[PDB]
């Protein structure tokens, strides 16, 4: 949150910011395919 | 750390013995002259050198096996033990080619717990079982029914009695000391006239507090008693075979290896137990100072004011627990930092029945095993072994080891001295601690070997070892000088 | 079965205090003087010992270590543990 | 800015390999692609068929007096006729009729899955425990009964494993560190936790290895002539290394970090950042995927969740760490040109060390540093710098 | 923090080949581990040791190499005659039971039978291939009582809750002289706390004013907790050793002439050391240390006013369980309690670890074998080890930040840091005021020598310790027989 205010005329302002990140990984398994004598 | 490590030294070699008539080898040895310590490099070399021979002196090594030769182990067994349905040779040899087998034990029968552990000789100086000397799997017929609780047991032929002898001690102490002090001193002075005035103040506090709590609780539980027979013993074959490999000539190195492999003394009477020692030791201190002063003058005017306030609090606490018999689930929960709830204590003692340590033990020198019914030229092997045993005690006794810091204890396993560190100090020499000082317990240097015959003397000193540096404990456990007849 | 159990405890505390006040004045130009002093000193000490020493002969190995585990709250013995020792 | 894939030309054709009936050359990657320019894929080795220019040698490669199994793998008659099926293709019924029973005379015993996966291959790309070069279903006709691990039940240990010692360890390492300052005010936090459980360690035998029928025959298939593509194809399908020993277990790790500040005319500012992560490996799904979540939140854990999670590692471990051995040490001598295969596996691994070098990619902007991924050099950065090259904020 | 010193790995140029030894059927050569990588830089494609097939200059020697008794032709072991047809498998070929009544296999091998038979590596702390034969019995039926056997079972058919007959006995391997089964534990605990505060003022006024104030508050906690438990202890034999068959053949395969490669390979495969004795245990250590501090000061005069506060908290916490079940060592890792200790202890019944042990350098094994003296080989094996403990040594693995362990993984070093990623600059959370020791730089090679002088040298570390950090056990020079 950010605020700026002044007088001489009256001036006021505000800013507000949010950021979120979440992830979750549930790994089951992994593989590699035979690069010779492959059956198609 | 204030160190420069000590690397091992063995001596320059002995001369060779002449060739042994019966072992057909010759031997050379060195004394251990300085042990490895502060992680200085080992030089162990297994403490010996040996060579083959070409001499032709007569030998009488054929002491007759009267019964049956155990083909692999070189044991002899009396003829009533062949085909008894039991392994009397070690390698099952005695039960070969049995035209019938006769059983004796009518029921299953446990070995008494640790009875094979008691079968091994001790190095009395490290206080350690080294290796196997009497065959606690030998039953000579036997099969007499023995009971503990409702469990039934088989007694090794070597053992006179294993019996519960079921005794227990608890000893407890708790101590508190406390002391308190508080002092307050003040001054005030004033003057005025109509113009001038003056004022002065001091207030003070000094304060102190101290406490100790000390608690010790020890239990000794003694729920078996072992006594070995005096003689007519049946040896473990691995011991018997190094004994048949000893020279009749004297050269200390081959005899030294028997004490390394099989211990210096055999265990003849022992009480078998659990111990549960607990100690909790606490020292606590607090202090304060407060001080406050003012001065004033008036005429125009001036003020001065000061405060100085201070506090300290500390605890040092140590706890040690040692437990020496039982089963690992109980043993860990007893070993926990909290004073054991009596259920734990119950289940621990119940398991001490099934796995004891030795509490107190009376031991005999191993040469009383060496016997004319078991070895050729036995009496020479005895006299040799007696001399070697005395020379070995001079090697294994800890006295060579340079003193530990922090009141650490040396035990000199193998050919290295390692300082066991108490609670509250750490590192190779036990130097590293937060604490200011520690009381030191005394031990001598190695004793001077002998003076001349016609009245003979041995002498000891404590020059580095002594208690007075940093206000230590007891200096002594025996005689600061020693003398005897030559014969 | 045997017990010895002994508890012994002591306290002292002390306070001492001393003071003075003095005053003088003159007039015809007015003028006065005052002096005041105070001291307080206090000392206190405590001590406690407990020793307790249950000893047992006969009993099952666990029941022995059960009964002989000293209770600060019951120095003679917990009645059920004691009865269990007396069984074992 | 973004950069596309770049490669060498295609090297000049090999001559025709007599027994393999093929011919190839290769193409080095120069740049994999960078900063989301067009990412590389295209082949480093590719090949054409040939009717060979000279005769192939005699095809048999039998180790002398050894028994020629249907695999074509070197074995001795004790391994077949004792019914154990060591030679790699379950042939024992062909070999003996009388008393061919397994080496455990009466006391037949279960295998172990934790033993079978011993000697995983490993590759510097992805660091994957590739399925075993070793044939841990060869037992050398041994009965070889362990009773180790927490199931309190006997198992036969495989020939290529010197021991699978279940030398248990459980360790938690924990640190926290916090600070405060004021004149304005500042507040700072760091937290680290890891927990490791080692169920056991396997060591692979350093002589007399039995390899899978596929591993040995898939080196028979090599070029014999130093051609990258076929050597790389053996690497990328069996490893750059094998795990010559390693530690089976489970692991968790956590972090929390916070960093916080606060500071006519009216001026003020506030600044804050947050970072939290959780990792879990090993154990069965229900307990692991409970706990990895559960520990990211503040929750004061039931010790029984730790007991259940780490108990399940007995049934489902992960490799925590291991001793890498360069893979070519598994071409058994008493095979035709065995050493020339070793030599050029090592030269192909040296060629592996040449092109996958990240160092030649271009500099990331601002406070960043470069990483390599499958077809991209890229970066990620402090101080709120943004984009795949960190050029902006 | 200091910049990294990452470098690509180097092996040496190759040595010339050894000649084609009969029976071995092999040429060998080596590279000298010239410089395995510092903590960063890409690994060597190559390796230290090589074998290649070759036909021999003469015909292979017969099993008369064993002398007057049997040898299993397809493997190493020379056997005493009684082992042929004893009813038990004495060699890897099994021919000692071919073409022909021990029941002692009724009892499982003693817990630790493996890890005590395996060699050991003082340069990496790893095990190695079997040195002793973990399963050799020599025909002995030597049983050992299990002092931990006691475990509960319940029987629904007869209403007994009672302790099971399982695990009561183990068969001892012939290579263990004794293995004892006595129950012990020992725990040592410290707590120390220190706590301090100071508060001070002064003021002057005249008719000017000045006022000053200072505050400090501090706390320390240390504790160490150590436990050891033992279920048994053991000592290996020092005469008539039966080697592992793998060791035995890998030894016979060594050259009578001194060439470094084959002896370095046997060192690397069978280990720098062999375990002479050990203890089988569970150790739990726990260590917990805390510092805190808080300070303030004020100053006022006329006027203007200023104030500041600074405060710290830091905690180091370790929990480590060796031995026990995977489950309960997770329990006792995560939490210290009367819960986690008791079940951990129950799991030490089943899964112990070797907690502490004593050892000898590998060449001493040979003299204690049934093979008779091998003095030429034994000296070559020593002569190679006397280079090896310089060449393969973790001393070369260089700077580790934040007290990290330097270890050589085969041909490549790691610095296992206790926080952060490995290698240089392991910290970014800790300040540059952090405390870490100085620890050894390596041995030199054996220096140039004179009739009464030869030297080998060390440095306590290359840099000074980080801030108030500790230092090495203290050496600069060691000496040799020239
Ligand atoms: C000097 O005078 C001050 C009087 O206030 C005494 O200080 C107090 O003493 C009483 C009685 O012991 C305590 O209950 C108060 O807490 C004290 N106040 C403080 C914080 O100073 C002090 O005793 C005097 N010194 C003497 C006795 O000479
Ligand atoms: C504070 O905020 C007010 C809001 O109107 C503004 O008028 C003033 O100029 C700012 N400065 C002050 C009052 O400190
Ligand atoms: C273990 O958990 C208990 C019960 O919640 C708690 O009292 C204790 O402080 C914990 N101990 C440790 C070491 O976390
Ligand atoms: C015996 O011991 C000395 C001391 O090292 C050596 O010079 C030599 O081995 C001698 O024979
Ligand atoms: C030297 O002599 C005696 C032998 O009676 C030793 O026991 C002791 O060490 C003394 O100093
Ligand atoms: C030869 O190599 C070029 C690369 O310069 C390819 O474009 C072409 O297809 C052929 O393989
Ligand atoms: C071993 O190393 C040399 C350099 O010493 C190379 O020419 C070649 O790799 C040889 O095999
Ligand atoms: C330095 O340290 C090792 C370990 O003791 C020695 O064996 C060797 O001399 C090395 O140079
Ligand atoms: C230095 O590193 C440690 C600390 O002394 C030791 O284990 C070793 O002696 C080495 O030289
Ligand atoms: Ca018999
Ligand atoms: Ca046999």
């Amino acid at each position: 949150e950010e605020q700026i205010e002044a007088f001489k005329l009256s001036y006021s302002s505000k800013k507000e910011k949010m950021f979120l990140h979440v992830k979750g990984e549930i790994h089951l398994g992994r593989f590699v395919m035979r690069n010779r004598d492959v059956v198609l | 750390v204030t160190l420069m490590p000590i690397d091992c030294e063995l001596s320059s070699w002995s001369s060779w013995t002449t060739c042994d008539p019966c072992q057909k080898k010759r031997y050379r040895y060195a004394y251990l002259l300085q042990p490895s310590q502060f992680h200085g490099e080992p030089c162990n070399f297994s403490d010996k050198e040996v060579e083959d021979c070409v001499t032709n002196r007569p030998c009488r090594s054929q002491v007759r096996c009267e019964g049956f030769v155990c083909a692999q182990t070189g044991r002899c067994v009396n003829r009533r033990l062949l085909c008894n349905g039991d392994n009397d040779c070690g390698d099952q040899s005695d039960e070969a080619n049995c035209r019938r087998i006769y059983k004796k034990c009518q029921h299953e029968m446990d070995q008494y717990w640790g009875i094979g552990s008691l079968a091994s000789g001790i190095n009395l100086f490290t206080n350690s079982f080294e290796g196997p000397v009497l065959d606690h799997r030998y039953y000579a017929g036997g099969c007499s029914p023995h009971y503990i609780l409702n469990t039934r047991f088989r007694k090794p032929y070597n053992v006179e009695s294993y019996t519960p002898q079921t005794q227990g001690k608890y000893e407890f102490i708790l101590k508190e000391y406390e002391s308190y002090s508080d002092f307050e001193r003040n001054v005030t002075e004033k003057m005025a006239s109509k113009d001038r005035g003056k004022h002065y103040i001091r207030r003070t506090k000094r304060f102190s507090h101290t406490k100790s709590v000390f608690l010790h609780a020890r239990s000794d539980l003694e729920v078996a008693h072992y006594k070995l027979k005096p003689r007519s013993l049946m040896l473990h074959y691995e011991f018997l075979q190094r004994v048949k490999r000893l020279p009749l000539e004297y050269s200390y190195g081959e005899y030294r290896d028997l004490f390394r492999d099989f211990g210096t003394h055999y265990i003849t009477e022992a009480v078998l137990g659990g111990i549960y020692e607990y100690t909790l030791v606490m020292n606590k201190e607090a202090m304060e100072r407060g001080d406050y002063t003012l001065n004033n003058v008036h005429a125009r005017g001036i003020l001065n004011e000061i405060k100085d306030r201070n506090k300290r609090d500390t605890m040092v606490e140590d706890l040690v627990v040692l437990v020496r018999g039982g089963a690992s689930e109980h043993i860990t929960t007893l070993a926990y930092q909290e004073l054991p709830t009596a259920d734990l204590m119950q289940e621990w003692g119940d398991a001490v029945q099934y796995n004891p340590a030795i509490i107190k033990v009376k031991v005999e020198p191993l040469y009383e095993l060496v016997t004319a019914t078991d070895f050729a030229y036995s009496s020479t092997v005895r006299q040799n072994m007696k001399q070697a045993l005395e020379e070995f005690q001079k090697e294994v006794s800890s006295c060579h080891c340079a003193p530990c810091q922090g009141n650490g204890v040396p035990v000199l396993k193998g050919s290295r001295c390692d300082c066991i560190c108490p609670v509250g100090s750490q590192g190779l020499a036990c130097e590293v601690s937060y604490r200011k000082n520690t009381p030191i317990d005394g031990k001598w240097n190695c004793w001077s070997n002998w003076s001349s015959c016609s009245g003979r003397r041995k002498t000891r000193q404590r020059q580095c070892n002594n208690p007075p540096p940093q206000n230590g404990g007891s200096p002594c456990s025996g005689p600061a000088s020693e003398t005897l007849d030559c014969s | 079965y045997r017990v010895l159990f002994y508890v012994d405890s002591e306290k002292l505390k002390q306070n001492d205090f001393n003071s003075v006040e003095e005053k003088k004045c003159k007039s015809s130009s007015h003028g006065c003087k005052e002096l005041e002093n105070a001291l307080k000193a206090a000392s206190g000490t405590q001590n406690n010992v407990l020793r307790g020493e249950p000893f047992i002969r006969g009993g099952g190995a666990g029941f022995i270590s059960g009964l002989s585990y000293l209770e600060l709250d019951n120095p003679a013995g917990n009645k059920r543990r004691y009865s269990a020792w007396a069984e074992s | 800015s973004h950069i596309d894939c770049r490669m060498s030309p295609w090297s000049e054709w090999s001559q025709c390999d007599p027994c393999l009936r093929q011919m190839f050359r290769s193409r080095s990657i120069e740049v994999f692609g960078q900063f989301n320019g067009k990412r590389c894929t295209d082949a480093v080795g590719d090949r054409r068929q040939c009717v060979p220019t000279e005769p192939c040698e005699d095809a048999e490669d039998d180790c002398g007096n050894d028994f020629q199994c249907s695999t074509g793998r070197c074995i001795k008659m004790r391994l077949r006729c004792n019914g154990d099926n060591d030679c790699g293709d379950f042939s024992d019924e062909d070999d003996c009729e009388s008393e061919p029973r397994p080496p455990c005379r009466d006391r037949v015993v279960e295998e172990s899955e934790l033993a079978r996966t011993a000697g995983y291959g490993i590759n510097i790309l992805g660091m994957d425990p590739l399925s075993t070069p070793f044939d841990n279903e060869f037992y050398n006709g041994l009965c070889n009964r362990d009773r180790d691990g927490n199931t309190l039940t006997y198992y036969r240990r495989p020939w290529n494993v010197a021991s699978l010692i279940y030398e248990t360890k459980g360790e938690k390492n924990f640190r926290t560190e916090h600070y405060e300052e004021q004149i304005s005010k500042k507040e700072k936090m760091f937290l680290h936790v890891k927990g490791e459980i080692h169920l056991g360690r396997f060591v692979m035998r350093n002589r007399d290895v039995v390899l899978t029928t596929t591993f040995v025959d898939d080196i028979k298939a090599l070029p014999t002539t130093y051609e990258k593509g076929e050597y790389f194809a053996f690497l990328e399908t069996y490893g750059t290394h094998y795990s010559s020993s390693g530690s089976l277990g489970g692991l968790y790790e956590l972090i929390y970090v916070l960093d916080k500040a606060s500071m006519a005319v009216n001026i003020t500012s506030e600044n804050l950042i947050d970072d939290v992560v959780s990792l879990i490996r090993g154990g069965t799904r229900k307990y692991a995927f409970e706990l990895k979540e559960k520990l990211l939140r503040g929750t004061v854990i039931d010790v029984t969740d730790f007991v259940n999670w780490a108990s399940s590692i007995n049934d489902a471990p992960v490799l925590i760490s291991q001793k890498l051995s360069p893979i070519y040490n598994l071409v058994p001598v008493k095979m035709k040109n065995a050493h020339l295969k070793k030599q050029n596996l090592e030269r192909a691994i040296e060629d592996y060390i040449n092109e996958f070098s990240v160092r030649k990619c271009h500099t990331c902007q601002n406070g960043g540093t470069v990483i390599l991924m499958d077809g991209k050099c890229l970066c990620a950065c402090p101080f709120k710098f943004e984009g795949i090259a960190c050029e902006i904020s | 923090a200091a910049t990294p010193a990452a470098v690509t790995c180097q092996l040496s140029n190759w040595s010339e080949w050894t000649d084609c030894f009969p029976c071995q059927d092999k040429k060998y050569r080596h590279r000298s581990l010239l410089q395995p990588n510092k903590f960063g830089g890409t690994i060597c494609s190559g390796d230290i040791w090589d074998q290649a097939s070759c036909s021999s200059s003469t015909t292979c020697v017969r099993q008369a190499q064993c002398g007057q008794d049997f040898q299993c032709k397809e493997t190493g072991r020379c056997l005493k005659r009684h082992l042929v047809c004893n009813g038990d498998q004495d060699c890897l070929d099994g021919s000692d039971e071919d073409d022909c009544d021990e029941d002692c296999s009724q009892y499982e091998p003693i817990p630790g039978s493996q890890k005590a038979a395996l060699g050991y590596n003082i340069l990496t702390q790893e095990d190695a291939q079997s040195v002793y034969d973990a399963s050799y019995y020599g025909g002995q039926c030597e049983t050992v009582y299990n002092g931990e056997w006691r475990e509960l079972r319940y029987d629904s058919t007869c209403e007994r809750l009672y302790y099971g007959d399982d695990e009561k006995y183990f068969r001892k391997p012939y290579n263990f002289l004794k293995y004892h089964f006595e129950a012990l534990a020992d725990t040592g605990i410290s707590s120390e706390f220190y706590d301090n505060a100071n508060d001070l003022l002064s003021k002057v006024k005249k008719d000017f004013l000045n006022e000053l104030n200072k505050y400090n508050e501090k706390k320390f906690i240390f504790t160490r907790i150590f436990t050891k438990v033992q279920t048994a202890h053991f000592k290996m034999r020092k005469d008539d050793i039966m080697l592992d068959e793998g060791m035995l053949q890998s030894l016979m395969e060594l050259p009578d002439q001194y060439n470094y490669g084959m002896y370095a390979k046997f060192i690397n495969d069978y280990g720098t050391h062999y375990i002479t004795s050990g203890s089988m245990g569970g150790i739990y250590e726990y260590i917990l240390v805390i510092d805190k501090a808080k300070m303030e000061s004020l100053g006022i005069t006329s006027g203007k006013t200023e104030r500041a506060r600074k405060a710290m908290a830091v905690e180091d916490i370790i929990s480590r369980v060796r031995g026990g079940s995977s489950g309960w060592s997770g329990g006792l890792a995560q939490n210290r309690s009367t819960i986690t200790y008791r079940s951990w202890g129950r799991s030490l019944k089943y899964n112990p670890v070797v907690i502490d042990f004593e050892m000898q350098p590998i060449h001493e094994v040979l003299r204690h074998t049934s093979l008779g003296p091998l003095e030429a080989k034994r000296q070559n094996l020593r002569r190679a080890l006397d280079q090896y403990l310089m060449e393969f040594n973790a001393c070369r693995c260089g700077p580790c930040f934040n007290n990290g362990v330097p270890i050589l993984e085969g041909t490549s070093c790691r610095c296992q840091c206790r926080l952060g990623s490995l290698g240089a600059a392991c910290e970014q959370t800790q300040t540059e005021g952090a405390k870490a020791d100085g620890s050894w730089s390596c041995w030199s090679s054996w220096s140039v020598c004179r009739a009464g002088i030869q030297e080998r040298r060390r440095e306590c570390d290359n840099p000074a310790p980080q801030n108030g950090g500790a230092s090495c056990p203290g050496r600069k020079v060691q000496t040799q027989a020239c």
